[PDB]
Formats: structure tokens, C-alpha cells, sequence
């Protein structure tokens, strides 16, 4: 979508595989703040917003 | 309340070491004020700070 009307997708209730994130080759920016970028498979949270 | 002096003293000393332990959960600036999940979830560098 445009940025002015981005979507969001609420995630809860699943359990977070993150090889989605390792395996692709397209990415070009990965930053990530306030958690590791490698340790995100070792983390439980209370809700997700894609 | 005869021995208010006495009682005091363990008043005064109970509320110190109740303070004292209360201060574990403040984050002081940090993210979180637990140990472990400042490790868990951050890289040795980032968890340093």
C-alpha cells in the first residue's frame, strides 16, 4: 500500500518463525532497536504489528 | 504502642531493606530493570550500555 495509508496486520496468537528474515536474500536495510537482530527466535511477545 | 522506641527501630529498618529491594525494579534509564532480559534480547555491545 502507500505510505500515507500503510497497512497493519495485527500477529498474536502463532509461533514466530523468523527464518523468513534470515533466508532472503532481497532485504537491503534489517535495523532493528531495542533487540538483537539474531535473537529475535529466543524472545516472547505479547503482540506483534507487521 | 508502650515500646514505641523498640518498635521503631524495626520499623526503620524493615522500610530501609524494603526500599532497599524496591530499587531492583526501577529501570534507572535502562530498558528494563531485569538482568536477564537485557540479555536475552540485546548483543554484548548494546547490552553493555
Amino acid at each position: 500500500a502507500s505510505v500515507y495509508a500503510w497497512n497493519r496486520k495485527r500477529i498474536s496468537n502463532c509461533v514466530a518463525d523468523y527464518s523468513v528474515l534470515y533466508n532472503s536474500a532481497s532485504f537491503s536495510t534489517f535495523k532493528c532497536y531495542g533487540v538483537s537482530p539474531t535473537k529475535l527466535n529466543d524472545l516472547c511477545f505479547t503482540n506483534v504489528y507487521a | 504502642s508502650a515500646l514505641g522506641k523498640l518498635q521503631d527501630v524495626v520499623n526503620q529498618n524493615a522500610q530501609a531493606l524494603n526500599t532497599l529491594v524496591k530499587q531492583l525494579s526501577s529501570n534507572f534509564g535502562a530498558i528494563s530493570s531485569v538482568l536477564n532480559d537485557i540479555l536475552s534480547r540485546l548483543d554484548p555491545p548494546e547490552a553493555e550500555v
